[PDB]
């Protein structure tokens, strides 16, 4: 199982999410809240409550991406659902009990793909026993030693040691099959037609099931572009509705769904948003209530940017270097210019609008166009990204603020 | 028939920057209802001074429009300045109101107007409401005429006083506000 301490799970946050020490904090601190929970009775099991959480600030700077990441790590399943969409105003047709829905639907192809390394090395040492199998049988009568087994090999595992390299032989194995195929097809099959033993009923349901249930996380973006305060962000309390909608979610119910019926009760709730437009004092007072945990970001610098251009341990930047070095590239990035990078990301994003962190994601993928391209050709080239580069496929287009506009 | 407008005097110097408004409220033709009103606020971290001219609740009202679209940049005057104008002129209720709203910063100083106008005095005195032009007459005045002499606070605060010496519809009673 899981846990981690308040500053454990902190720590694995400032690993790709700079600054906002603030908001880590609280998040884990709902992390662990959670935790302790379990480890009390039934009693009070099951009268303590999700301690959810309110993120307000700027666009761009991680309300999402604190979420997004604090539960990859929990290992929570996870999803971010718009507030928007429930609104239709184009007036379709939106019902709320869905997104816990699919808080399933990862729930699973999540499941799954982290079946196969936990299974799979478990199960290319039973594709073997299948193929060791049609070019040598172990000649009828098994004289229980379980050590002459090993004694078929005194050639059989002379072939499995030469199925690493040389293949595509003409064979046939054994709703079971009967089947006369080749061999780099077949080592691609078995292996799926294997899986299959490695038991997939009540067992992937029912646990995935424990997946939501026991606890992911629904990140409701937004949430103040739902709520009143009139003027240009109010047009009716035809929004006013969908945090009623909902409550309940939050505030705690079953649901229908395909791979069983849920239970939202104690699903964790990361509620964002910004409002310039209202205030948080602005929701319904029943949701209001199950926000508990309210906490502030503030936008980054320059420096944050810089630091996020490298300090994250996915680095952007880094992105770079490997990416382009296959290509035969190594690329290297200056002091001084992973300085202009971030300087230019903050003079654009003072000019056209700011659209936070994500500016440099634009400023660089440009940057490189040039390098990007002609890639292939530096076959072993190096170059040296700095300052005096960057400016020069730069400042004028940052200068251009109009073209910005469409450019970055 | 109506209220008066409120005059509002702001004023820039020597890197100062400061607005003084009267209280008087002059009811119909000639009635006093009030002798003291608040209509000059301080907004977004006293990064701002902003007074309106007008009611309370237009008067609120737009400010935080202009909160809103300030938040919305940064900390850019001329640019909410703008998108506020916008705002304002295409708004039913606002665009046919009367007065204007004094918005300055650290930096800068503009008018901007229900009709969409936004407006920028070259001389760092901008000044509304009913003795405006009174007062108007005071600010540059000084300025101009004892730069030196006397300070931001202090040209503006006296604004009004003479304003409200040559002016039925301003009295006495200042607020003053400033920036740091
Ligand atoms: N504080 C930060 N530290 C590291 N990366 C950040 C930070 N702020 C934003 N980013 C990155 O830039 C983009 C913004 O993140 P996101 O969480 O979706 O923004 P927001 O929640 O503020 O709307 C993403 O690519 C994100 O990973």
């Amino acid at each position: 199982m899981s846990e981690m301490t308040p500053r454990e799970i902190v720590s694995e946050l400032d690993k790709h999410i700079i600054g906002q020490d603030n908001a880590k904090r609280s998040v884990a601190i709902a992390l662990r809240n959670r935790w302790r929970r379990m480890q009390l009775n039934e009693e009070l099991r099951h009268e303590v409550t999700p301690k959810n959480i309110l993120m307000i600030g700027p666009t761009g700077v991680g309300k999402t991406e604190i979420a997004r990441r604090l539960a990859k790590l929990a290992n929570a399943p996870f999803i971010k659902v718009e507030a928007t969409k429930f609104t239709e105003v184009g007036y379709v047709g939106k019902e709320v009990d869905s997104i816990i829905r699919d808080l399933t639907d990862a729930a699973v192809k999540m499941v799954r793909v982290q079946a196969i390394e936990k299974n799979r090395y478990r199960a290319e040492e039973l594709a073997e026993e299948r193929i060791l199998d049609v070019l040598i049988p172990p000649a009828k009568n098994n004289w229980g030693q379980t050590e002459q087994q090993q004694e078929p090999s005194a050639a059989r595992q002379a072939f499995r040691k030469k199925l690493r390299e040389g293949q595509l032989d003409d064979k046939e194995i054994e709703k079971q099959k009967a089947r006369k195929l080749k061999i780099k097809d077949a080592m691609k099959l078995l292996i799926e037609e294997e899986a299959a033993k490695l038991v997939n009923p009540e067992e992937l349901k029912q646990d995935a099931i424990d997946a939501v249930e026991q606890h992911g996380i629904v990140f409701i973006d937004e949430i103040d572009k739902i709520c009143k305060r009139g003027e240009s962000s109010g047009p009716d309390v035809s929004r006013e509705g969908v945090q009623r909608d909902l409550l309940p979610l939050v505030e705690g119910c079953t649901v229908s769904t395909k791979h069983g019926m849920v239970k939202t009760d104690h699903i964790l709730f990361i509620a964002s948003g910004a409002f310039q437009i209202a205030k948080p004092s602005d929701l319904i007072p029943e949701l209001q209530g199950r926000l508990p945990i309210r906490v502030e970001l503030q936008a980054l610098t320059t420096s944050d940017f810089e630091r996020i251009l490298t300090e994250p341990n996915a680095s952007i930047t880094v992105q770079y270097k490997a990416l382009m070095a296959t290509e035969g590239v190594n690329i290297e990035f200056t002091d001084s210019g992973i300085k202009r990078i971030a300087e230019a990301a903050w003079q654009v994003n003072e000019s056209t609008e700011n659209i936070g962190a994500r500016r440099l994601h634009t400023v660089l993928e440009r940057l490189m166009e040039e390098i990007s391209y002609d890639a292939s050709d530096l076959s072993g080239q190096n170059i040296t990204i700095d300052a005096d580069y960057v400016s020069k496929h730069l400042d004028a287009l940052v200068a251009d603020e109009d073209l910005s506009r469409f450019i970055l | 028939s109506s209220f008066h407008a409120t005059t509002i005097f702001a004023v820039q110097h020597k890197g100062r920057s400061a607005m003084s408004g009267d209280g008087q409220v002059t009811f119909g033709q000639a009635v006093v209802m009030k002798h003291t009103a608040r209509k000059v606020r301080k907004l977004f971290n006293g990064k701002v001074l902003a007074g309106f001219a007008g009611s309370v609740a237009d008067a609120f009202t737009l400010f935080e429009k202009f909160e809103a679209k300030l938040e919305e940049y940064n900390g850019n005057l001329k640019r909410a300045a703008v998108e506020l104008a916008k705002e304002w002129r295409s708004d039913k209720v606002l665009r046919k109101l009367e007065a204007m709203l004094i918005v300055m910063n650290q930096d800068t100083l503009l008018l901007v107007s229900g009709t969409g106008e936004v407006i920028e005095p070259d001389d760092g005195i901008l000044a509304i409401g009913s003795g405006g032009n009174y007062a108007l007459a005071a600010g540059r005045a000084l300025k101009k005429h004892a730069g030196e002499s006397m300070s931001a606070s202090e040209i503006a605060r006296a604004a009004l006083e003479t304003a409200g010496e040559i002016c039925v519809y301003t009295n006495d009673q200042i607020i003053l506000e400033e920036l740091e």
